[PDB]
């Protein structure tokens, strides 16, 4: 496990390590949904031999399989768009 | 049959192309120097004016088919001497500026910057002192990057002294209003009586322009618009830091108005 | 000019600035440079405009609180909104410095000496039906000043006193006649 | 000087009843009045009192204040006034040194003089530098700074100080410049609706009417500059006809564009110098007059002018068209003239279409003959409804030509002044002449700046485009103030834009100061009866290049009847849908057009001689279906379009001809002569199509499947009826020179993956930037490089691919609305930046036989070699006006609908 | 006016001039964070004024009112002016 | 002798054209300007 903020220095490098050693990743601080994050919340897997890879960004990283992503959010509005939900299942923590 | 008047205009031209010349006139700077600079030139300048426009005289003739060939030459000609007298009055003005903050509080990092601009005026300067025909600059040796790269070096020198401005503004408080264009001209020229009325004006508004005594090293009045003239109570001293009679024209205003109100209400009463 | 003259001196008194307002073509703007006339100080009217820097404010008030001379800020409605805002903090700051009677005042960093004959005053009018593009002010901002009502000024007694200074002797049959022309013509006549 | 007339009498009335008997005394200096008038004798005017007692109380006005506003209407003599005061005293006064500003057109930071933010330093202005021209001057002058363009407070408002009792010009640094007793400023303006009264009570006024001008006055100069061979005859006939068709169209008042008196005055004239004799001009007059009116009215203008002239010509029914002929004497027989130059070679551009001449086109022709020719240089603008015609018969009229250098720009909302210069100076010389720089075109005598749009760009919140006041300040003064501080010239330049009614949204009105400066008129929709005719002489030799020899097709009744019947399908799809349903039911003749240079692509041999109708009419309704159809959103409207298609083609021929083709799929994967990759330079109609079936379409689907997920993520695709449809009219499209796509549909079915497939499977690259933390617009200037350089240099056939989630800055969409409207994205190279990288390219443009400059080959590469994908969420907010924002986004493209699958295939998956 | 209230009990309440403020426009925000910071460390009140005209800055203020670790006597005291589309999370986080 | 070229003088004959020098060379000729070094752009170039 690692667990990142939103608004954090080192937050490409570490989510760089966390697709490649197969990590299971928490963010914490979620204003909406990320502009880089979208095709690895999509299925986006070109091939090199037996292996997968994924862009995130200009690199090209391994998709490893103990992949697991969560992320967090502080306020039921902001953000999403009607393009980045109907990927994305949406859970609302509510006092009733 | 009108060919003799276009030829009678160009005969005119022609005699116009062999006569004029500058008025070399000897200057020198604080360190002895002494060159030949160059005034004059509204004289020159408005001749130029005058054959230019009457070549577009000339261009409304019915014969002006038969003569356009010598139209194109005079119209060169004189396209290329316009550029080069309106870029060679800023080179002169500019560098009458600063020659003396440079040669005063000398920063080498500046000095070698401006001694090769020196070099590259003062080189020109005495070819135009050996022959003096105006249409000599339309024939020398490839003025014109010349005279560019000496108008670019200076206005980069104006970027490096934008540190010494702020800190004369710093130094007299008036100075927050005059343009820095100004204020490098009253920070250099600290004994032109041309300059001190042409720009004193703007600095103390009640003041439009003063005297001079005898030899011109002491104001003794001050004028207003309509000429309202009031003496001063004391001389006050030129000199050449600037501040430092300045400050002399503001106390010396405030005590001569102070003194001259108790004489009246003294008189008055 | 009574009016005037006793709001501004009652603002000074209190080491505040003075805000004339009112609609368009009175005479807010020269009747600050009068009162610096009998006063004996000097007058350096300025225009805001355009949204400039808060620093290039801030220069322009070191440079009035070095020299001791009263801005007449003409035009201060019509300035950039946030820049109002900052501005409002320096005029705090300055006018602190004068009211705890203090030599050395403190703004953009450095030890600015502020003068003791300074000051400070603006006139504006208010954004009304057709004046233009104008932001209103901010309220923190309208805390520091002392307004002042200068909508209508007199018609007969300034044409009678101008017209018998100008050595002309019947003033006051011909000021009363301007006045009623000036009266009819724009009340009946069709408007343009 | 406030007044007109009857307020001043009744002014004067009331100075009568305030001051009994002491009423008047008048202008006491006449010696200036003299001079005044010597130099309207100078300058070949005319001399009317009128304008001598306006330019008196001028100088009066001059001398007593500070500012004077000229307030006036279009061309009623308000700059000829200060104009010639300007000689009248300077012969005997001392030095009137002009200084002419327009304030709208160059930006604000320029006009006043701004800082820069970061180096605290200070860029001086344009008038900064003026005022210090003028306060280096002796005290024996006078200048006369002239703003001669409209009013907004927020920068008329930074003179107050100027303006002022006090007489002070300050910067923003501190800087302060005063002014002396000698200055004056000058303000030639329009109306002053929106100046805030501070300004208004500042600064001095002339007022002029609509009642001080004199027409005749006007008339006879112009009658003074004819060459005196035929002035008899036009002033005998002037003087009796002119009057009564003036006062009638300004009774009517039906006119399009709003223009002035002196508008109409010279819309009226310059269609004349030249007539020899009566009925001649009598139909100069009409073409004169009748062009800014509409066609309610033009009817009974012409029935009202030949009733009220001698006598009716014989072309009494629509008598639009009268042909004057000098040969004969003729007036008027309308003829129709058909080409016989017919085969595919004409075709092969998109552009350079053969135009069949109809007597509109002819009537087109016949106004655009006097005004093109290097006798009259006359800028003018053509009005249109939008896709009727405008930009084809402009570009014959530039090929009737003879030395000119056409540039034509596509403007639109963006668009400035820097766009315009930077297309002129790709193409002009820089030749430096006395009295400042100036441009001229190279190679060429007559350069024309054929501007596509000008309702379209931008106003800002008071009412005033800068690109139509920069085009007002060229068109008046023939020059501009460059930068850099200098003034430039122009030397030899026409300006002849286009423009559509303004019934849309987008479409901004035009001032009057440019539009009754430079002449216009109007055209109609071409009609039925003309369609029928265009389309039959297109229909014969396309069909003809094939099966031209045999049984039904031939005896071309049947050629024109299909014609008519697409023509019927037309009007009824027009009648009944409209642009208040969605933001793109658009429908131009163009789409009649596109459909009919889309019948090459079809194998349409017939050496196996069919039934044959069923062949070729299941191939034309198809072709109909692909194009009309796939843009209607409700289902109940697919049904209506469905009554209309099958009730045309019952009512055309019997009935049951449609009836089950609907498994049919015409796909790139299989035709004659085996379609099948190489050949990277296209066909000029694309690759040729053929038929097929769903399950042999299914196999080859599943080898480039396949073959794809070989190399790429393995695809889990399932199959049903609409993911082949789907795929069939991708490959439809992208299969054609030049074709972009807009999908509109909602999130979560497959739109990338099938273009990714179909991209693959016709070996094209396709390309999409890949979005990071740090998004600029700098990262999309350099993606953009990259595609255009590979697109328009190695001929490769590229397909670009834009999604929602990364248009993240708002300008995105007006680049990709330029690069697929025009086929440039505008101020993206540099100028120094084309040459060793267009280089390889002049063999190529040597050999082809393409003309002009390098970069109109570069700019046609790219419109054939690029492909724009774009997917687009259907209920996002902003849909609605990013489809109305950039109306070539849904003029470009084609927009298929793909929202909502079936109630059945759900139940299948 | 709030700010004479405020100005009679940061000179009652505290002594040696502790009271710190700053306005709310083109070009402070990136020294109020600092000075957010620093007087969040000296445990000195901070004043903060017109926050309705920077509606685009208040997710960097709420982010690091949710960061920081203040200290006592620490006061921040804010004024806004009624907006509409102001952000939830710190009228949430805050007294009205 | 390409690297023996290179080494000796400090550019490489015959590899850059005409046309390719002045848009790379374009922004050096402000701090040109600035730092005193006279003649054309590429004398600056081949010295950096
Ligand atoms: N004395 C005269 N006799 C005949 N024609 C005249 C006379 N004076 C001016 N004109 C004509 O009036 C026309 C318009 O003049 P002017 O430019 O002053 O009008 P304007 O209203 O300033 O134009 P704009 O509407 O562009 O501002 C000119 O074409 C000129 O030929
Ligand atoms: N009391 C007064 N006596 C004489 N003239 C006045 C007086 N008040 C105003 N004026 C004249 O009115 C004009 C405008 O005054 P100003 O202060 O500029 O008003 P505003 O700023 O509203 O235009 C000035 O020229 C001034 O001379
Ligand atoms: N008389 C005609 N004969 C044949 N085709 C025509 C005729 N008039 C118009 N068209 C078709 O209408 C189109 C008009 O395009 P155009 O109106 O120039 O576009 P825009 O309105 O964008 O300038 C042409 O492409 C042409 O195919
Ligand atoms: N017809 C289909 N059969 C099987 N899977 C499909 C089909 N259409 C879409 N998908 C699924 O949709 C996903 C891709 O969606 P995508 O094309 O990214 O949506 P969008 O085009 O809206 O961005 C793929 O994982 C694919 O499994
Ligand atoms: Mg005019």
């Amino acid at each position: 496990l690692e667990v990142i903020n939103q608004q954090d220095s080192n937050f490409i490098t570490a989510l760089e390590l966390a697709v490649r050693f197969g990590k299971t990743l928490i963010i914490q601080e979620m204003d909406g949904v990320e502009p880089v994050l979208y095709p690895l919340l999509r299925r986006d897997l070109v091939a090199q031999g037996p292996r997968y890879v994924v862009q995130i960004g200009d690199k090209i990283i391994d998709y490893n399989e103990e992949f697991r992503l969560f992320l967090s959010t502080r306020n039921p509005n902001p953000f999403i768009p009607p393009d980045a939900a109907s990927i994305v299942t949406e859970v609302n923590f509510t006092t009733t | 049959q009108g060919e003799v008047t276009i030829r009678e205009a160009l005969r005119e031209l022609d005699l116009w192309g062999v006569g004029a010349v500058f008025t070399l006139i000897d200057y020198e700077d604080s360190q002895s120097r002494t060159m030949k600079l160059i005034k004059d030139w509204k004289d020159i300048v408005n001749q130029v004016g005058d054959n230019r426009c009457l070549l577009q005289s000339l261009k409304d003739s019915p014969y002006y088919k038969g003569f356009e060939d010598k139209v194109s030459i005079w119209e060169r000609k004189l396209a290329e001497l316009d550029e080069y007298l309106q870029n060679l009055n800023h080179i002169q003005r500019k560098w009458v500026y600063l020659e003396p903050i440079f040669g005063r509080g000398a920063l080498p990092k500046e000095q070698t910057r401006f001694n090769r601009v020196d070099e590259d005026f003062r080189s020109i300067m005495t070819d135009i002192k050996k022959d003096n025909r105006v249409t000599t600059l339309t024939t020398h040796a490839g003025i014109r990057n010349s005279l560019l790269t000496i108008l670019d070096q200076l206005q980069r020198c104006q970027r490096s002294l934008n540190e010494f401005l702020e800190e004369k503004r710093s130094a007299f408080p008036r100075f927050y209003f005059i343009g820095d264009d100004d204020l490098l001209e009253i920070l250099g020229q600290s004994t032109n009586p041309s300059v001190i009325q042409s720009h004193l004006k703007k600095l103390f508004a009640g003041i439009n322009s003063v005297c001079f005594d005898e030899k011109s090293k002491h104001i003794t009045a001050m004028k207003s618009l309509e000429g309202e003239v009031v003496p001063f109570k004391n001389k006050v001293p030129l000199s050449n830091n600037v501040e430092t009679w300045l400050n002399d024209l503001a106390l010396e205003m405030k005590k001569t108005l102070e003194q001259l109100l108790k004489e009246c209400v003294t008189t008055g009463r | 000019t009574d009016k005037c003259y006793l709001t501004l001196t009652q603002a000074m008194k209190m080491g505040l600035g003075g805000n004339p307002y009112g609609p368009a073509g009175t005479g807010k703007t020269e009747s600050v440079k009068a009162l610096g006339g009998l006063l004996g100080r000097q007058v350096l009217v300025f225009n805001c405009d355009e949204g400039i820097d808060v620093k290039s404010m801030g220069r322009i008030f070191v440079g009035l609180v070095k020299c001791g001379a009263w801005g007449c800020f003409d035009e201060f409605n019509r300035l950039e909104e946030s820049v109002l805002s900052a501005v409002s903090m320096q005029i705090q700051t300055i006018q602190d410095a004068l009211k705890n009677h203090r030599t050395v005042c403190e703004l953009l960093g450095k030890e600015v000496e502020v003068n003791s004959n300074s000051g400070i005053f603006i006139t504006m009018n208010p954004a009304g039906k057709g004046y233009g593009g104008r932001q209103k002010l901010p309220d923190n901002l309208k805390q520091l000043f002392r307004p002042v009502a200068m909508s209508h000024p007199d018609n007969e007694l300034i044409a009678e006193v101008i017209l018998y200074s100008e050595g002309f002797k019947d003033a006051k049959v011909l000021s009363r006649k301007l006045v009623a022309i000036f009266n009819l013509s724009r009340e009946l006549l069709t408007p343009q | 000087s406030k007044f007109t007339f009857t307020d001043c009498t009744r002014f004067d009335a009331l100075i009568k009843d305030v001051f009994p008997g002491i009423e008047l005394k008048e202008v006491e200096y006449d010696e200036l009045s003299a001079a005044l008038k010597q130099v309207f004798e100078e300058a070949n005017y005319e001399i009317i009192p009128n304008q001598i007692k306006k330019a008196l109380e001028l100088y009066e006005q001059l001398c007593q204040r500070m500012g004077v506003v000229i307030v006036g209407p279009s061309g009623a003599g308000k700059s000829t006034l200060w104009r010639m005061l300007r000689a009248a005293l300077c012969k005997t006064g001392k030095v009137v040194k002009q200084y002419t500003m327009n304030p709208k057109a160059m930006p604000r930071y320029q006009l006043l003089g701004h800082i820069d933010m970061d180096t605290r330093e200070w860029s001086d202005g344009v008038l900064t530098n003026s005022a210090r021209q003028v306060v280096r001057e002796p005290q024996d002058v006078s200048s006369w700074i002239i703003c001669d363009g409209d009013i907004d407070p927020e920068w008329i408002e930074s003179l107050n100080s100027v303006l002022d009792d006090n007489r002070l010009l300050t910067m923003p640094s501190g800087e302060r410049i005063q002014f002396g007793p000698n200055v004056n400023f000058v303000f030639e303006t329009h109306d002053l609706s929106c100046a805030s009264p501070a300004t208004i009570s500042r600064m001095g006024m002339i007022f002029l009417s609509d009642e001080e001008t004199d027409l005749n006055s006007l008339i006879k100069s112009w009658l003074r500059n004819q060459p005196a061979e035929y002035r008899n005859n036009l002033e005998n006939w002037i003087g009796d006809y002119f009057e009564k068709a003036l006062q009638w169209v300004l009774k009517q008042n039906d006119y399009v564009v709003e223009t002035s008196l002196v508008g109409t005055v010279m819309n009226g004239l310059s269609h004349l110098h030249g007539c020899r004799d009566h009925d001649e001009f009598i139909i100069n007059l009409i073409r004169g007059l009748g062009g800014n009116l509409n066609m309610k009215s033009r009817l009974e203008f012409t029935k009202e002018v030949f009733h009220w002239a001698r006598e009716s010509p014989p072309d009494f029914h629509k008598p639009m068209d009268t042909y004057y002929d000098s040969t004969r004497g003729r007036l008027a027989t309308y003829v129709l003239k058909k080409p016989e130059d017919l085969t595919a070679d004409d075709f092969s551009n998109g552009l350079t279409l053969p135009v069949i001449q109809t007597p509109d086109m002819q009537r087109g022709l016949d106004y655009f003959k006097p005004w093109l020719s290097s006798d009259t240089k006359q800028p003018f603008i053509l009005v249109g409804p939008e896709g009727c015609g405008k930009g084809m018969l402009l570009r014959y009229a530039f090929s009737q030509l003879r030395s000119t250098q056409i540039a034509t720009v596509h403007c639109s909302a963006q668009t400035t002044s820097r766009h315009l210069l930077q297309k002129l100076s790709q193409t002009c010389m820089v030749i430096s002449t006395n009295t400042g720089r100036v441009y001229r075109p190279k190679d060429c005598e007559r350069l024309v700046l054929y501007l596509k749009d000008i309702n379209l760009p931008k106003l800002d919140k008071w009412g005033t485009s800068t690109l139509v006041a920069f085009l007002q300040q060229v068109l008046t003064y023939q020059g501009f103030y460059d930068e850099n501080l200098e003034w430039v010239g122009l030397e030899n330049i026409q300006i002849v834009a286009s423009m559509s009614a303004g019934g849309r949204l987008g479409r901004h009105k035009l001032t009057t100061r440019f539009t009754s400066i430079v002449r216009l008129c109007s055209i109609d929709y071409p009609e039925r009866e003309q369609l029928q005719t265009i389309y039959g002489a297109y229909l014969e030799p396309v069909l003809h290049k094939n099966l031209k020899n045999h049984s039904i097709w031939g005896s071309s009744s049947k050629i024109y009847l299909l014609a008519g019947s697409m023509v019927q399908v037309y009007e009824q799809v027009r009648a009944k849908f409209t642009v208040d349903d969605y933001s793109h039911y658009f429908f131009t003749p163009c789409i009649l057009t596109q459909w009919v240079l889309g019948l090459f692509r079809y194998d349409l041999e017939g050496g196996s001689s069919n039934h044959p109708l069923d062949y070729v009419l299941e191939i034309v309704a198809y072709e109909a279906r692909r194009l009309f159809r796939d843009k209607i959103v409700g289902a109940k409207e697919l049904h209506l379009f469905d009554i209309i298609l099958t009730s045309v083609f019952q009512g055309d021929w019997g009935s049951d001809i449609l009836d089950n083709m609907s498994d049919s799929f015409y796909v790139t994967w299989g035709a004659r002569h085996n379609s099948g990759a190489p050949g990277q330079p296209l066909p000029p109609h694309g690759k040729p199509l053929g038929k097929l079936n769903s399950t042999d379409l299914k196999d080859v689907i599943k080898k480039g499947l396949i073959h794809y997920g070989r190399d790429n993520q393995n695809l889990d695709i399932l199959l049903f009826h609409e993911v082949l449809e789907y795929m069939s009219r991708i490959d439809r499209v992208l299969s054609f020179p030049g074709g972009s796509l807009l999908l509109a549909g909602r999130s979560g079915v497959g739109r990338r993956t099938i273009t990714s497939l179909v991209s693959h499977m016709h070996g094209a690259v396709l390309f999409s930037p890949k979005i990071s933390r740090g998004y600029e617009l700098k990262q999309f200037k350099n993606d953009l490089k990259h595609v255009l350089q590979l697109a328009g240099i190695e001929a490769q056939q590229v397909v670009l691919l834009l999604e929602d989630y990364q248009f993240v800055h708002p300008t995105f969409l007006e680049m990709i609305n330029s690069l697929l409207s025009s086929g440039e994205v505008p101020g993206l190279y540099t100028l120094e930046e084309l040459e060793p990288l267009l280089l390889p390219l002049k063999d190529q443009a040597s050999q082809d036989g393409f003309f002009g400059p390098v970069f109109n080959y570069f700019t046609y590469r790219i419109q054939q070699n690029l492909h724009i994908v774009l997917i687009m969420d259907s209920a996002n907010s902003n849909f609605m006006i990013n489809c109305e924002s950039n109306p070539a986004l849904h003029k470009k493209c084609q927009v298929l609908w793909m929202e909502g699958w079936s109630n059945s295939s759900m139940k299948k998956i | 006016d709030p700010s004479q209230e405020l100005q009679e009990l940061a000179n009652a309440e505290r002594s040696g001039e502790c009271y710190h403020q700053v306005a709310m426009g083109q070009g402070q925000a990136d020294l109020a964070i600092q000075m957010l910071k620093e007087c969040a460390r000296n445990g000195d009140w901070l004043c903060l004024k017109n926050l309705h005209l920077v509606v685009s800055w208040l997710p960097v203020l709420e982010k690091e009112l949710n960061t920081l670790q203040p200290k006592d006597t620490f006061r921040l005291w804010l004024t806004a002016e009624v907006h509409p589309n102001f952000t939830p999370i710190l009228l949430q986080s805050s007294l009205k």
